[PDB]
């Protein structure tokens, strides 16, 4: 599983996660949204981790409008995923204290941990 | 090395082992407060009482089994119905005075004498039979409440039950005699003219009571033991 | 036409999907697909004290909880040797026919309403508000009600509780019986259920249909006559059977089933004299409210109770009791912690579910949906 | 009455009893000779199957032989034809590497679905199945539930400003292994039992 | 029999004696102890005048130079202590009626307070 | 044309859907039958508008998540919603809806404002059927556009005209 | 069997002309028992002074974990509870309460009780986090029925009664068997 992008820099990571995502079929992939606060999306951060199923990437918490820019970031980022056929949209919520470490955890852990966890999540919330 | 048996099982051991401490290497239990890991054992609290067999020859008065030493092929009884009615018998002592605050104490769920006592006390008493727990209907111990005994630390006097592992880490480990009793018999209370706590190593004896008396004043009143996150780690303050 | 009955559509109660195998208006054989709704009870409970996984006992099957609630207790006693007293062990009995005829009242409902008419649903549902009322009279709550403990019972009954009872016990027998009335002599629905749902009881034995349809197979197997636990060895007791197993027996059975239970609430009620209410063993029931202000010992007990609760010994055990839906029973393995260390739920409509494809078997499509409801299922049962 | 012929039948056999003071018994087989036992099990006479339940042991202080042990329970109805009431289990431990264990799909039906719930909860396959279809779990979820390695997944619960809880790290309650928030934990809270 | 009344109120007395020499001498009073039969009483009813078992006089350093007790609600032997630490001074006294509040057969006069609280203060206090 | 654009036409054709509330049967769990209790002979859900019962998402406005809402029901739901009318009310039943109720675990979602946009939330295990009935009314002057938030803001008439489904 | 189908047309006129049965919330006040579980008091002693002495038992035993305890030191000179520790902040999300009782049954001074109110329907999630100052007994209805005598000018009219408030409720204001 790679990790590219860094926090808080909605534009580096996006454009790093265009030029790494290329033609790749998510028709089985699954994307998890993994974010804090449920129900404030107002402020809300995410990060992203994409499970194609035989290559996993992930982003750290550099999307959201809580980032000057970070909702443009994603919906360019949603409508992407949706561009490449992907269905199946997946939001985590992981207490702070947790997002910064859990990135930090062995694939394994953090991959077990948020597929576990996840809430199947409408897309539209975030465009 | 040494033979040892406690209550069903045979255990072997190194020979300065006390019989407590060979007990639970046997998997088997004992009230404590006395005795505390790196500290000089003293039968006070009598809770580690258990019952000796020196040949099956018992020995004539329960020994202090956190201060007597252990002996090859020595029987230990803990199990025995009279055992545990002697380990309720003095839990029900220790907890006589105690000032009924364990709501708005800081201590909280780890305090061992709360673990102690819910396991040791009310021996099936021998239905449905209209159980009591306290016979003791008198009136109480008070003293002074929640005395700052330094900028970081809180005494609380009544909720001691006179042990001694406060003064006698404050004579062994920092070599600082700024704490000690004040009276005795039940008036007994602690105190100290060395207010300020010169030693440089006061705060582990907020730790160490089993009771909510010394508590950390900068962490007073903020959650219950088991309601914080708890994250072990290392200090990198300074290189040890 | 492999035909897809959705989830929850059309109206099939008990959130399921259905691959009816089907050529024209018969009925090949239905793909039962279920999963829809578990929500990981054996899993989460893993994770409560002992005294909380009340609190996740009766929300599994809503209908007739309380056999959760007595089941999970006589395990958790037995594992520890708690005595219930005789007054609330009676309580229990009480309570627990008469969850069995709110339950049995819902069922027949949701079946009169699923293919024909929907009139009868008010107004035997109607008792049922007057029941949750006598509820809502001890436990406060409609359902979903934590009243009962390992002990015992949380508190003591109201007085007002028995005469709003006999009220009831007074309305019912009437009421019952207009149903049957109605029902025993039926024009259509005896064209409707007397011949279809072929129940041989071998198969409902090789399936384990336990759900009061067998007993319309003709297998007189109760818990309350196989295995007595909760002093049904002490009750006044008719166990009706059907002859043949079919749709228009098993009604007749479960009505008859509502009148005893009518009859057993009257007997419990009448042979109740005063007495306590749980077991005062303070490692198994918290410490009487009153001496909290007393004792330093109280406060300890309360403390440790409320928070980490108690620790039973390490050991596996079942008990068994009979639901409105058949054998039920919980395998609780405990680890000597403040926490169980498995809790399996044996769910009768779970393993009663197996059955459909059989018996939906030559069915006509319409039967599909009798055949179903008169199975009795509950969906928090068997996805669980 | 048929239990006790099992008694005398198996105890010949080598077969340990497992038994608790409540009057549930245990009778553990081995892999290989489980199979044709029960086959005769239900030559016996036993018609009525009510549980398989799985268990993961993974976390039991003391050890166990293997991870997984699964357990039938075999019955004979009261009212039916020859009706002793004789209710029993059977437990049979499975590796964690060989998940294997041949079905009773064969003398029950009823099987079916409760195989295929410990293969859905536990990573059991059963051998002889008609169709190991995950029954319970979303099709696309990756894993078996209900082993401890398992994450159960919870969620924070939420408040005003800021303040949050994970349970895990906030449960009070302990569970075997975890020795409590004094230095260890002995009487009563390492298991307590009345007596009568 | 009823006399526990006048005696918590005669305690309640006490209690107002020992504020006014704190507000003389200009030391500081505090608040020691309530009674748990009124914290912990839920739904039960309290019939007692004041909340208040425990209180002393200290010094500035915060060590009591004074300390005073009541007996509460429903122990047995009710009655009122009085002690000087470090002292070992122990008083026990009572209310019988029609005379006063009485130290075995001594009367307890305010001045004989005064008198012991201000021996107290020269003698025991550090500070 | 979306009920709008004359400050008559708007008030009488939200009153119309206000009290024409027209409920989609989404029964899930335990809530369901307390659900239903709100439609028995003691109190009725029939008064409102809402007797008639189209269990259809062709031709009912209202949508009760009535219990809890499984990860594998969840992508059905989400077509089931998507298989309404546009105007459209969904109200999330419970507090296993709502929240993520007492099951904190892998297979619930912990608030149906994931997958669905909620109108109104509901507490209570189970609510009332009088608690229904006060929610329904609560969305029935919320779509009257009569419904302020503690911070003071009015909420528009129909939840799930916001956002951009797809 | 003809005979049933003219025995149903009997009935169902029989109940026909049984007119009464039910009961038109809001219109007509729907009869609580005393025993309900319903919306969390925080209760008060004569003295004023706040029962709730912040001891987290009620956080601890919570099964859906919705109870949140900052507690801090009572101030002697405006003591607000009892004992030396009272609840700075008591935050409960309705949305996770399921109405077990375990507060209540833990709860040792019985600040924390259940009480009746149900019409708590509101329309954002962290607005149905009912606060401390949002449960005390002083106050009169839920926060939906506030906000409206608020933006309406119209007093609170609480939509249930109840034969007798128990005495562990003292001090909660409801309708009683019709003596006012
Ligand atoms: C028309 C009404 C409102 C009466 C109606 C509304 C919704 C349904 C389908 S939901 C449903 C219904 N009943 N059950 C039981 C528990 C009885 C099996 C379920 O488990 C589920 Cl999930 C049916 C009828
Ligand atoms: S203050 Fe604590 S550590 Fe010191 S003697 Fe008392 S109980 Fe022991
Ligand atoms: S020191 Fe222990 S027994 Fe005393 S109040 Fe605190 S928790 Fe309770
Ligand atoms: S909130 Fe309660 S009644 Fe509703 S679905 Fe959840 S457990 Fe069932
Ligand atoms: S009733 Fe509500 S606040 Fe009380 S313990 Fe249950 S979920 Fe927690
Ligand atoms: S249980 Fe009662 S006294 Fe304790 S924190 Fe909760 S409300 Fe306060
Ligand atoms: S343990 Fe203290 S006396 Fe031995």
């Amino acid at each position: 599983m790679v990790r590219v992008g860094m926090r808080a820099a909605p534009r580096v990571s996006l454009e790093a996660l265009k030029a790494a995502l290329g033609g790749l079929k998510l028709s089985e992939a699954k994307v998890y949204l993994i974010t804090d606060w449920q129900d404030k999306r107002d402020q809300a951060r995410y990060a992203l981790l994409l499970h194609t199923g035989k290559k996993d990437l992930l982003v750290p918490d550099a999307f959201g409008p809580a980032f000057p820019g970070g909702e443009e970031a994603l919906s360019e980022l949603v409508g992407l995923l949706l561009a490449q056929g992907a269905r199946r949209f997946y939001e985590a919520v992981v207490s702070p204290g947790e997002m910064t470490a859990l990135l930090d955890l062995p694939p394994e852990e953090l991959l077990k941990r948020v597929m576990a966890i996840a809430n199947p999540t409408d897309p539209g919330i975030y465009l | 090395m040494v033979r040892v048996k406690v209550n069903d099982r045979i255990v072997e051991v190194p020979p300065g082992t006390s019989v407590m401490d060979a007990v639970f290497h046997a998997g088997y239990d004992v009230p404590l407060f006395c005795s505390e890991k790196h500290l000089s054992p003293i039968g006070a609290c009598r809770m580690c009482l258990v019952r000796i067999g020196l040949p099956i020859q018992w020995q004539p008065k329960l020994a202090a089994s956190c201060v007597t030493a252990v002996a090859d092929g020595m029987v230990v009884d803990t199990l025995s119905d009279v055992v545990r009615e002697a380990q309720a018998g003095m839990v029900e002592f220790t907890l006589l005075n105690h000032p009924l605050d364990c709501p708005t104490c800081d201590k909280g769920g780890a305090c061992e004498l709360q673990d102690r006592t819910v396991e040791y006390g009310l021996y099936e008493k021998y239905p449905l039979e209209l159980p009591v727990y306290t016979r003791f209907e008198f009136t109480r111990r008070h003293v002074d409440k929640h005395h700052p005994l330094s900028p970081f630390v809180i005494l609380d006097r009544e909720r001691c039950i006179h042990c001694k592992r406060c003064v006698r880490y404050f004579e062994e480990v920092p070599g600082d005699e700024v704490l000690d009793f004040i009276e005795r018999g039940v008036h007994t209370f602690i105190g100290t003219m060395d207010f300020g706590l010169p030693s440089g190593f006061s705060g582990n004896i907020t730790d160490i009571c089993p009771v909510g008396a010394l508590l950390d004043l900068t962490a007073r009143f903020r959650a219950r033991n088991w309601e914080m996150e708890e994250t072990p780690t290392t200090c990198a303050l300074c290189p040890v | 036409m492999t035909l897809n009955v959705g989830p929850q559509h059309p109206s099939t109660h008990g959130v399921l999907r259905l691959m009816v195998t089907l050529s024209g208006e018969e009925v090949l054989e239905v793909v039962p697909h279920i999963g829809y709704l578990h929500t990981g009870f054996e899993k989460t409970m893993e994770h409560r004290t002992y005294l909380q996984n009340i609190t996740y006992t009766p929300r599994m099957d809503y209908l007739h909880s309380f056999a959760h609630d007595l089941a999970y207790a006589l395990a958790v006693e037995k594992l520890l040797g708690a005595v219930v007293p005789p007054r609330a062990e009676t309580i229990r009995v009480i309570l627990n026919e008469l969850s069995r005829l709110a339950s049995h009242l819902v069922f027949l409902g949701t079946g009169l309403l699923d293919l024909g008419a929907l009139t009868p649903f008010f107004y035997a549902f109607r008792e049922r508000e007057t029941i949750l009322d006598l509820f809502e009279w001890v436990t406060g709550q409609r359902f979903h009600h934590n009243y009962i403990r390992i002990g015992g019972v949380k508190e003591d009954l109201p007085e007002e509780f028995v005469p709003e009872l006999k009220k009831l016990l007074e309305v019912l027998p009437h009421r019952i019986d207009e149903y049957e009335a109605l029902f025993a002599e039926s024009p259509i629905f005896y064209e409707r259920a007397r011949g279809v749902g072929v129940i041989p009881p071998e198969v409902a034995i090789d399936l384990g249909l336990t759900g009061g349809s067998l007993r319309a197979s003709g297998v007189n197997y109760d818990v309350r006559k196989a295995y007595p636990y909760s002093g049904y060895e002490t009750y006044t007791f008719d166990v009706p059977l059907g002859e043949r197993g079919d749709v228009f027996d098993r009604m007749l059975v479960r009505i008859r089933e509502m009148r005893e239970s009518v009859k057993i609430i009257k007997q419990a009620l009448e042979r109740l004299e005063p007495g306590p209410v749980r077991d005062p063993n303070p490692q198994i029931t918290p410490p009487p409210r009153h001496l909290l202000e007393t004792s330093m010992e109280a406060v300890i007990y309360h403390f440790k109770h409320y928070t980490e609760g108690f620790h039973p010994p390490k050991g596996e055990v079942y008990v068994p009791t009979e639901s409105a839906r058949g054998e039920l029973g919980y395998y609780i393995v405990s680890d000597g912690g403040s926490m169980p260390y498995r809790v399996k739920v044996r769910a009768p409509s779970f393993v009663n579910l197996q059955s459909l494809p059989y018996a939906c078997k030559g069915e006509q499509v319409p039967d599909m949906v009798a055949i179903i409801a008169s199975l009795d299922p509950v969906m928090g049962d068997v996805d669980r | 009455m048929r239990l006790e012929r099992v008694l005398e039948e198996a105890r010949a056999k080598g077969y340990p009893i497992e038994d608790n003071g409540l009057g549930n018994l245990w009778v553990v087989l081995p892999r290989e000779r489980f199979k044709e036992e029960m086959a005769h099990y239900k030559a016996m006479g036993f018609n009525f199957l009510a549980d398989i339940v799985g268990l993961d042991y993974l976390t039991y202080p003391d050890p166990r032989p293997e991870r997984f042990a699964v357990v039938y329970e075999l019955v004979s109805l009261p009212g039916w034809k020859d009706g002793d009431g004789s209710r029993f289990f059977v437990r049979v431990y499975v590796p964690e590497e060989d998940p294997r264990l041949p079905t009773v799909t064969d003398l029950w039906g009823s099987a079916n679905f409760l195989e295929r719930e410990v293969y859905d909860l536990f990573g059991i396959v059963f051998e002889g199945h008609p169709d190991l279809r995950k029954i319970l779990t979303p099709e696309d979820l990756e894993g078996h539930p209900l082993r401890k390695d398992y994450p159960l997944g919870e969620t924070p619960t939420l408040f005003r400003e800021g303040r949050y809880i994970i349970p895990a790290e906030f449960r009070a309650a302990l569970t075997g292994k975890d020795p409590g928030l004094t230095f260890y934990k002995g009487g009563s809270r390492k298991g307590y039992r009345s007596l009568w | 029999a009823s006399s526990e009344r006048e005696l918590y109120e005669a305690w309640v007395e006490l209690l107002s004696w020992m504020r006014e020499y704190a507000q003389a001498k200009g030391v500081r009073f505090e608040k020691e102890a309530d009674f748990p039969d009124f914290i912990y009483r839920m739904e039960r009813p309290y019939d007692l005048p004041t909340t208040i078992m425990t209180a002393s006089l200290s010094d500035g350093l915060g060590e009591p130079f004074l300390l005073a007790d009541v007996s509460p609600r429903h122990a047995k032997l009710k009655r009122i202590g009085l002690r000087l630490p470090r002292a070992h001074i122990h008083l026990h006294a009572h209310y019988e009626p029609g005379k006063g509040l009485v130290t075995g057969k001594i009367p307890l006069t305010k001045e004989r307070f005064f008198a012991l609280a201000d021996r107290a203060r020269e003698a025991l206090a550090f500070a | 044309r979306e009920g709008i654009l004359f400050t008559t036409l708007e008030k009488l054709v939200a009153w119309g859907r206000s009290n024409s509330l027209w409920p989609a049967t989404f029964g899930l769990a335990c809530c369901a039958i307390e659900m239903m209790a709100s439609t028995d002979a003691r109190n009725d859900l029939a008064r409102f508008g809402s007797e008639v019962f189209r269990a259809s998402p062709r031709q009912a406005d209202v949508m009760i998540v009535a219990g809890r809402l499984s990860k594998k029901m969840a992508p059905v739901m989400r077509r089931v919603w998507e298989q309404m009318p546009d105007p459209k009310w969904v109200i999330s039943m419970g507090a296993c809806a709502s929240s993520g109720g007492m099951f904190n675990n892998y297979a619930i979602v912990q608030n149906v404002d994931s997958v669905v946009p909620v109108d109104v939330y509901v507490p209570g295990c189970p609510p009332r059927p009088e608690a229904l009935i006060y929610a329904v009314m609560q969305l029935q002057k919320k779509v009257r556009g009569q419904a302020y938030n503690e911070r003071g803001e009015r909420l528009p008439p129909v939840a799930a005209w916001k956002r951009t489904r797809g | 069997t003809l005979k049933a189908l003219a025995q149903s047309l009997g009935i169902t006129l029989k109940y026909l002309f049984s007119k009464p049965v039910t009961v038109p919330y809001p219109d007509a006040p729907v009869a609580l028992k005393p025993r309900f579980h319903g919306r969390h008091v925080l209760t008060r002693h004569p003295n004023g002074l706040e029962k709730c002495i912040g001891c987290s038992l009620c956080a601890a035993a919570c099964p859906a974990y919705a109870i949140y305890v900052e507690p801090a030191e009572n101030d002697p000179e405006n003591p607000v509870s009892a004992g030396e520790r009272y609840a700075k902040v008591y935050e409960i999300n309705m949305l996770r309460c399921i109405f077990c009782g375990l507060c209540e049954e833990a709860c040792p001074t019985g600040a924390i009780v259940l009480g009746y109110d149900f019409e708590m329907a509101d329309y954002e999630y962290s607005d149905l986090v009912y606060g401390k100052e949002d449960m005390l007994v002083d106050v009169v209805g839920t926060k939906p029925q506030r906000r409206e005598a608020k933006r309406t000018g119209k007093p609170v009219k609480v939509g249930y009664v109840v034969p007798y408030v128990r005495p562990e409720l003292e001090g909660f204001k409801a309708p009683t068997e019709g003596g006012k």
